[PDB]
């Protein structure tokens, strides 16, 4: 859609909107794009607002080269143009950053010395244009991460900055914060010297000092004017504008300065007391581009907004609760929506095999590690993901299987442990069990009924993490078992109705990504005993209306099930009649 | 026509799943026929839970639950690997099951629960995971062989179930036979407790069992204790210590209840 | 060459070596998915009997042999310094070999992982190499999903080498897997290994991608636009009333949002610069925004505590006058008529300004912004204007969405293209030179 | 010590006193803004007694200086909260808590 | 299917040949199924030998006389509860001296070159129990001393009675009607 121009998109969810479909695609064969979905299909629009990104290998223009750091030189990454002096070439100011950024203190205070080295928190790196690169469309410095503006032409005056001004009562003045995105020097007006540089291209250090903020500048070993005071705890990336105007524009210089720590030093925690310049792999040249889609989003808050009267105004009412799932990049200081993910796929991968770790951590009843994994993902984290409909298939078997192992994991297991033996108390409800519940032999619902064979006890501790007591470490941490019930009931009965149908769109993707997860929770549930009469008795009417009758449709045994989702039906289908056996043996105990 | 029970419903099922496609998954098709097998058996599943079937007092429900608990923290013991935490863990398992009256009043309970195996395998698992670089946590072995040493004297039939797993108690019967004070806290002091004062018991013993003591001796004779000459000990020609403990198991197998066995 | 022999004089195999670890590779290649069964297992009968028979002669000491006296070089260059330049020219390719040999001759073998116990320590101490790492890694690996007698040696300076290995090379899922192995082995866990990956890696929050439920965000504001220009006919001072009829403090588990304030374009484009279309970003959470949520002064998505009389979140019942002066660049809030103790200056005027709110679920708030409109619970300011007298002769003053795409119903969803920029906003009268 | 700064005002007559079990609604936050510990997300009001030692020393000078039905902001120092050793896997060593405290009931 | 997987697990290399629920419990319905069982008439007799056919056809022709041979080559010379039913089974598809199952039987041999069967079956033969004086004199000082025979009927002399006549039964009925090529390569 080009410049204001309106336009509408009629996928083909409901055949009845479609207007032309009859008079041209019905009898031809042609199908409606969304003729057999259940769900919304997913607009993904061209981002608006420039974001980071690592060069491509296969840039056009731009050729990031890495320089390892001899004995009399320190680690470097150049930028160069690959299609420079040839036609169809760019020129244009690109925005080039460092992938890591230098965290400020959290609380300002208010050869080289081997004790004032290992104590101090200033930081450096150094940039060399390139000599016959131009200085006057070079521009060096710090920015942040809020740092999307993607100008053709680039001053230091048109950048976004603010002034936070608190006062007193009175209006005094008391403190003055000035507060931007883009903390940078320009190369040309940096340069003293004057023209000539060709002795030796133009070395720009930059001096952050993360205990006080004060950014410095010092241009061919000489400190320039120019400073700024950022804010505690600011991120500040590494970046170089440049326009090129040479075949090698400028470069990454890594060393250091007399008195002043390597930058790899506050790039990394485990470099953090080393005073040898290092650049490793996971700091690369990124830059600003427009190459990025955008997920539109399948819900929007409902927003109410009509005049009411002159004299009150216009109304403005939002009631109704929206929520999503955001993944935070720790090294970029950005969040993205986990939905996102669907076309994300190396963070999708790296994600579930975190999450495959989570779950290998507190494996086999470690419940230290349990509670520590409940300030990681919370409950809502833990049901946000169940419920979701939208969630990529590989996560939603992550954070599936998650569950059932920090809360469901420990008293499913043992439960199981003791499954295989029987020791019913001889009490007065013991005497009452029967074989069968009436004088017609019929076969009662398996499950349902009084068992009174020895169980193993269900505990839980409540999870708290201001609580200094060590007695909570013993127990599978508290979780909501009642909404849970209802929760996978709801989302099983639904399973059963949707995919009968053979839609286009199951939960994740595929069939055994909506129904592999679903059967394992309710499996283990159902192995927990959480469930009880009712419960029971309108989930076995989903594995068969016909068999289960209490007194078109087929349950999970008639619906053409994957493999993998066979297997867990003869489980299901091998504790139903574990719980047979089970009453066979309080049957005989009582009439005994 | 219509199943109307669970038995035939599954006795259908995975034939038609069967019979509609080859399945691929190894795994599927052995869950595939044991459930199978489990309908057309309805008479083998209660000839082997109901050996498994133990009916107590409703004065003994709670002692018993206490007594279930401390068993499953043992047992799940078995899936994690043996350490410093565990230490503390299995001591105090050992000792509030041995702390408990069911253990004592109810002895067929504790067999039918498999708690010597259990214990046994744990033990098995310490002992082979750093028995040749000498018995780490050796507080360990010490406590799963005075517990089993009690299951033994608990009862007869105790005694010859635990007598069944004698092969392997002399297998690993150089455990620590020559640290001081682990006495009747060692896996050969569990092999002479299931044949002491047990006639029965001891008239199954066979040959190639009195081999091995024999040449366990034999080497105790030729060769000193390495770890007690690292110790500092002087390097006699023979082993003293480790000697004198394959004779005391060998004294309750040739004699019982006061008489010697001629066999 | 270590002792300094001359190139020419030593002989220094180079292709031979090479086509050797191509052959051995091979030689010691898994069987194919895609066989028969029984091809399959005699296949793995043939490379089980190599594996045994290829051990016992003492064959993996020497290939680790090879890879110690390979790694006296640092780099390329300098091993093609001491030696011939294709000597150099094949180093990193004879050491990917030499671990893919080395990964083969062990996998699936679990008494070859066994003897491998003690050198996974030596094996270890080189992870960090960008030459060895993946080699390393998948040796690893290899070892410790067979043989449980090699987690045994595994300790903490040997996890937070591992740990570290993703600090400084980035999100390699294959470390993750190191890592998970690390844990449970055969149904067997090990709760030492257990207790420090946990303890090294989880509380840095740093590392791993990390996971958040946040509210939506939606943004209202009316149909004025109005900025700053030289030589235009536009009123630099504002004013209007925001008043609150409802909030409920926790609609869910996290706080609800409530920001209002004045935000800013990028140009002179209608729409609403420097910000994301959707999320949980409000009045104050970018540079081109500032808002006040009765507690902190929000712009650029960092607060600033600011003082009142009986300074508290808004409630309901609670009123909100802001004040947009453009002659001097300030931004003023008065909360229930008194005055808060903090002010905006000095920031980018070269747009459009607008009234904005930001908000999450739960909320009943009214504009007031003056005349016909809403009448102002408290007097302006004296010498600004109601925020109602900027509006556009022809057109009507109207609260909507701050962003293009609201709540609907998708085959009637209007998609909208690039706007064109509101260069009339400005009237800045220029005729022609005469 | 540990400083208060009030979201929504209480009563401010009824304050928390000797064996007093005080009811809190809290949300936990590290220095750099990324939570750890919320009772809203478990739908459990917290409950603790004054002068027991079973919660932290900040949190519990805070519940001590708040009043009922008021929401205040905690700030906790290392020194009052898990010093230098830390959380085992939730709290880095030598870290700022912030809490989001609501005194729900005093019993 | 059935008779595919558990001569699959049988030809997965493994160190030992593991106990296996599943393989017990259907090579003695697979081997029951196959025999169903004054003088009968010749009709009779000769209905009685057809059915057997038919029932040890619905077996062999499923790949089940190839299974017998991978489940003892896979035991490697341990007698236990799996060879004993093993050689249960291959008795029950060779009743009656069956011809067809004899050159299946044989086919899969010369042609897979099964050493394993072969070196097996010697292992068998070589661990099969006899009559013991010591334990039977060790028994009879037991009832002799008035304790209770707890134990069932003191099957410790000739410990295994059954395993050793079936492993002799099989080769019997693997020569039955005098396979000249198979007395030869036995």
């Amino acid at each position: 859609l080009g410049v204001a121009q309106v336009g509408r998109m009629n996928f083909g969810k409901d055949v009845s909107t479609l207007k032309y479909f009859t008079i041209c695609g019905l009898q031809e064969g042609y199908e409606p794009f969304a003729v057999n979905t259940n769900r919304d299909i997913t607009m993904w629009l061209s981002k608006r607002l420039p974001q980071f990104l690592q060069v491509p290998s296969n840039h056009e223009h731009i050729e990031v080269t890495r320089i390892d750091g001899t004995i009399d030189s320190s680690p470097c990454l150049k930028v160069t143009q690959k299609s420079f002096g040839s036609q169809n070439s760019n020129t244009d100011i690109m925005f080039y950053r460092l992938s890591m950024p230098i965290e400020c203190a959290e609380v300002f205070s208010k050869r080289d010395d081997y004790d004032f080295l290992m104590q101090t928190s200033t930081y450096y790196y150094s940039v060399r244009i390139f000599p016959g690169q131009e200085p006057a469309n070079v521009w060096v410095g710090w920015i942040t991460s809020d740092f999307h503006q993607y100008d053709t032409g680039f001053d230091l005056d048109r950048v976004r900055t603010v002034t936070v001004t608190l006062g007193d009562e009175k209006g005094k003045v008391h403190e003055s914060i000035k507060r931007s995105n883009c903390y940078m020097v320009c190369a040309g007006e940096s340069m003293s010297p004057g023209q000539g540089r060709n002795n030796n291209g133009l070395e720009i250090g930059c001096v952050v000092d993360a205990a006080s903020g004060l950014l410095t500048f010092i241009a061919n070993g000489k400190e320039l004017s120019t400073y700024y005071q950022v804010e505690p705890s600011t991120k500040l990336f590494p970046a170089v504008f440049a326009q090129a105007t040479s075949p090698n524009v400028f470069q990454f210089e890594l060393g250091r300065i007399k008195n002043v720590m390597p930058l790899s030093a506050g790039l990394f925690k485990s470099e953090h007391k080393n005073p040898v310049p290092q650049c490793p792999p996971r700091l690369h040249v990124q830059f600003l581009s427009h190459v990025l889609w955008s997920r539109m989003p399948n819900q929007f808050l409902k927003v109410d907004v009509s005049r009411i009267s002159e004299r009150q105004g216009w109304l403005v009412q939002c009631l109704d609760p929206l929520q999503f799932m955001s993944l935070h990049i720790p090294e970029e200081n950005r969040s993205v929506d986990i939905l996102e993910l669907t076309e994300q796929e190396e963070l999708l991968k790296f994600h579930y095999h975190t999450l495959r770790l989570y779950s290998a951590v507190c494996a086999l009843g470690n419940h230290r590690v349990a509670h520590a994994l409940c300030s990681h993902v919370d409950e809502p984290q833990l049901l946000y993901a169940i419920e979701n409909k939208y969630m990529p298939g590989l996560l939603r078997a992550g954070y599936y299987d998650l569950l059932i192992d920090i809360h469901l994991s420990s008293y499913a297991t043992a439960r199981l442990m003791m499954n295989n033996e029987y020791i019913v108390p001889m009490t007065e409800e013991t005497k009452s069990i029967t074989l069968f519940p009436d004088e017609n032999k019929k076969h009662g619902l398996p499950g349902i009924g009084l068992s009174t064979s020895l169980r193993p006890r269900m505990q839980f501790s409540s999870p708290s993490f201001v609580s200094i007591s060590n007695e909570c470490y013993q127990y599978s941490p508290e979780f909501p078992l009642d909404i849970l019930k209802s929760k996978t009931i709801q989302m099983l009965t639904e399973a059963v109705k949707e995919g009968s149908l053979h839609a286009r769109d199951p939960v994740g993707g595929t069939t055994e990504f909506l129904f592999v997860p679903l059967i394992k929770l309710f499996y283990t549930l159902l192995i927990m005993g959480i469930f009880h009469n009712e419960d029971l008795k309108h989930i076995l009417q989903l594995i068969e209306p016909s068999v289960f009758k209490e007194a078109p449709k087929e349950g999970l045994l008639q619906m053409k099930l994957p493999e993998p989702v066979k297997l867990q039906m003869c489980l299901l289908l091998q504790y139903l009649c574990d719980c047979q056996v089970r009453h066979r043996i309080e049957a005989i105990v009582a009439f005994s | 026509k219509k199943s109307s029970t669970l038995q035939q419903l599954i006795s259908e099922t995975m034939v038609r799943w069967a019979q509609e496609s080859v399945i691929e998954d190894p795994e599927l098709v052995r869950a595939m026929f044991v459930l199978l097998h489990r309908q057309y058996d309805g008479i083998g599943g209660l000839v082997r839970a109901l050996p498994k079937t133990y009916t107590i007092n409703g004065v003994s429900v709670e002692d018993t639950i206490n007594l279930l608990a401390s068993l499953g923290q043992i047992r799940s013991l078995l899936s994690v690997r043996m350490g410093k935490e565990e230490e503390k863990l299995m001591i105090r398992g050992l000792g509030d099951i041995m702390n408990n009256k069911v253990f004592y009043q109810h002895p067929n309970l504790m067999r039918a629960l498999g708690m010597h195996e259990t214990v046994m395998e744990v033990m098995v698992n310490v002992l082979g995971g750093g028995e040749s670089k000498e018995i780490t946590f050796p507080k360990m072995v010490a406590n799963c062989c005075r517990f089993l040493c009690y299951f033994c004297r608990i009862s007869r039939q105790n005694q010859k179930a635990m007598f069944d797993h004698l092969s392997y108690l002399l297998e690993n019967s150089s455990v620590g036979l020559a640290s001081p004070a682990m006495r009747g806290s060692t896996p050969l002091d569990v092999a002479a407790a299931s044949v002491m004062d047990n006639n029965e018991l001891a008239l199954a013993l066979r040959e190639p069992d009195l081999e091995k003591v024999v040449r366990y001796l034999a080497g105790c004779g030729l060769q000193s204790c390495q770890m007690l000459v690292s110790k500092g000990y002087p390097d006699i020609g023979w082993n003293p210590v480790e000697g004198e403990r394959y004779l005391d198991f060998l004294r309750f197998a040739v004699f019982c209840n006061g008489e010697s066995v001629e066999e | 060459l270590s002792k300094k022999a001359k190139a020419s004089t030593v002989d220094l195999p180079i292709e031979s070596v090479s086509l050797s670890l191509q052959d051995l590779i091979g030689y010691f290649h898994p069987p194919d998915e895609h066989l028969e069964h029984e091809d399959k297992q005699n296949r793995l009968r043939a490379l089980k009997n190599r594996q045994n028979l290829f051990q016992e002669e003492g064959m993996i000491n020497l290939v680790l042999e090879c890879i110690d006296r390979l790694h006296v070089y640092s780099s390329a260059a300098h091993f093609a310094d001491v030696a011939g330049r294709e000597a150099g020219e094949s180093w990193k390719s004879i050491l990917n070999s030499l671990y893919e040999l080395l990964a083969a001759l062990i996998r699936g073998n679990r008494k070859n992982c066994a003897q491998f116990s003690g050198s996974l320590d030596w094996l270890i101490s080189r992870l960090e190499r960008l030459e060895a790492s993946s080699g390393i890694l998948e040796v690893l690996h290899c070892v410790l999903v067979e043989s449980p007698e090699a987690l045994n040696i595994i300790k903490e300076g040997h996890i937070k080498s591992i740990i570290s290995l993703l600090d400084k090379h980035g999100r390699n899922h294959k470390v993750l897997d190191v890592l998970c192995s690390l844990c449970v082995c055969h149904g067997v866990a090990v709760r030492s290994n257990q207790h420090l990956i946990c303890d090294n890696l989880l509380p840095g929050r740093d590392l791993l991608l990390q996971t958040r439920l946040v509210n939506h965000v939606s943004s209202m504001r009316p149909n004025i636009f109005l900025g700053v220009s030289e030589g235009s006919a536009q009123y630099k001072k504002w004013y209007y009333e925001l008043m609150v009829d409802h909030t409920e403090p926790f609609v869910t588990a996290e706080a609800t949002h409530l920001r209002v304030g004045w935000a800013s374009t990028e140009g002179y484009s209608p729409y609403p610069g420097g910000g994301e279309e959707w999320g949980g970003n409000g009045v104050g959470d970018d540079l081109f925004s500032y808002g006040f949520d009765g507690l902190h002064l929000w712009s650029g998505c960092i607060a600033r505590t600011v003082s009142s009389p009986n300074q508290h979140l808004l409630r309901t019942d609670d009123v909100i006058s802001c004040c947009l002066d453009l002659s001097a660049p300030s931004i003023s809030f008065r909360i229930n008529g008194q005055p808060v103790q903090g002010m905006f200056e000095n920031f980018n005027i070269d747009g459009l300004f607008f009234p904005v709110v930001s908000f999450s679920a739960g909320i009943k708030v009214r504009f007031l912004l003056g005349g016909r409109h809403g009448e102002f619970k408290f007097l302006p300011p004296p010498g600004y204007a109601p925020c109602y007298e900027a509006v556009l002769p022809k057109e009507k003053l109207k609260v909507e969405h701050s962003r293009e795409y609201k709540q609907e119903r998708t085959y009637t969803r209007d998609l909208l293209g690039p706007t064109v920029s509101l260069t009339q906003a400005a009237f800045t009268p220029i005729p022609v030179d005469t | 010590g540990v400083e208060i700064e009030t979201i929504s005002p209480g009563d401010g007559r009824t304050f928390p006193k000797k064996g007093q079990t005080c009811v809190v609604h809290y949300t936990g936050m590290l220095q750099n803004g990324k939570k750890f510990d919320s009772s809203r997300d478990r739908n459990k009001p917290f409950k603790f007694r004054i002068g027991k030692q079973e919660v932290i020393k900040g949190f519990e000078e805070g519940a001590a200086q708040m009043s009922l039905g008021q929401r205040a902001k905690l700030t906790c120092t290392p020194d009052v909260a898990y010093g230098a050793t830390g959380h085992p896997g939730v709290i880095p060593p030598n870290a700022t808590l912030i809490f989001d405290v609501e005194l729900l009931n005093l019993e | 299917q059935l008779i595919l997987l558990f001569s699959r697990t049988a030809l997965t290399e493994k160190c030992k040949l593991e106990e296996d629920f599943l393989y017990m419990a259907y090579a003695d319905i697979m081997a029951k199924s196959c025999h169903d069982e004054e003088v009968k008439s010749f009709e009779e007799k000769e209905m009685e030998k057809q059915k057997l056919l038919y029932q040890q056809a619905r077996l062999h022709d499923r790949g089940a006389a190839e299974m017998v041979l991978q489940t003892i080559s896979a035991s490697k010379g341990e007698t236990g509860p799996m060879v004993a039913a093993t050689l249960k089974l291959g008795i029950a598809i060779l009743n009656g001296g069956n011809s067809t199952v004899q050159q299946k039987m044989l086919d899969y041999l010369k042609e897979k070159k099964d050493v394993g069967f072969f070196q097996s079956l010697a292992g068998l033969m070589q661990s099969c129990s006899v009559l013991d004086l010591n334990a039977f004199e060790r028994q009879n000082k037991a009832e002799g001393l008035g304790m209770v025979t707890e134990e069932g009927s003191g099957e410790k002399v000739l410990q295994d009675d059954e395993f050793t006549c079936d492993l002799f039964r099989f080769l019997q009925l693997l020569c039955e009607g005098h396979n000249s090529d198979f007395q030869n390569y036995l």
